[PDB]
């Protein structure tokens, strides 16, 4: 019948709409990996960074080293 | 082995390689900085008195 034919012609119809969809699953499988090379990045760049700003990312935890030179003049 | 696995380290950390990548940047730069900081301790030990810190110089 071509009442049939109809519907089975339309059931295609929307492929821009699923490929649309498939952009979205894929990117939510692949954008975690964002994170490690995120972490890294800032990994290499934190020793270039001033002194005041180091402190500020890691919430007072991080300070200069203390190797025994450099020490105040009397 | 039986504590190890109570922890459900390898459920939430290391099943997912996204997640085990994760875990090992973040693990290594917090280990890496407190390595150095504990060498710098026992070398300041092993050296008190002999370091420029240790000996103030007093003028004439
Ligand atoms: C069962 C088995 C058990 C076995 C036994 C146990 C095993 C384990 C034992 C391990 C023991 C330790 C072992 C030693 C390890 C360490 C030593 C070491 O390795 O040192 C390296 C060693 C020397 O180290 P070093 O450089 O002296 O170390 C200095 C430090 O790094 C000093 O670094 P720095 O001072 O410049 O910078 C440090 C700074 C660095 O700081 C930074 O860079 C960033 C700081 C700001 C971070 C801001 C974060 C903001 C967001 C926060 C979010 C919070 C969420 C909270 C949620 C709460 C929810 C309730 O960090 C801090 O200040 C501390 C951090 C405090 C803040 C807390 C936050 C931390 C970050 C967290 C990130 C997120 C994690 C979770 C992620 C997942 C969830 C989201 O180097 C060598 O030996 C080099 C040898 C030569 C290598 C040659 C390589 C090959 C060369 C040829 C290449 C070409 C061929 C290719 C080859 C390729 C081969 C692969």
């Amino acid at each position: 019948s071509r009442a049939v034919y109809a519907k089975l012609w339309a059931s295609t119809a929307q492929y821009t709409q699923r490929r649309h969809y498939a952009w979205y699953q894929i990117w939510s499988r692949v954008i975690p990996w964002s994170v490690p090379w995120g972490i890294f990045a800032m990994w290499m760049v934190f020793p270039a960074m001033p002194v005041e700003y180091r402190q500020a990312l890691t919430f007072g935890i991080w300070q200069k080293p203390n190797i025994g030179t450099h020490g105040p003049d009397p | 082995f039986k504590l190890l696995n109570a922890t459900k380290l390898y459920e939430y950390c290391l099943k997912d390689n996204r997640r085990y990548c994760m875990f090992v940047m973040g693990v290594g730069l917090v280990s890496s900085w407190m390595w150095s900081e504990w060498w710098n301790s026992v070398w300041r030990r092993i050296n008190k008195g002999k370091l420029y810190n240790d000996v103030p110089y007093v003028y004439p």
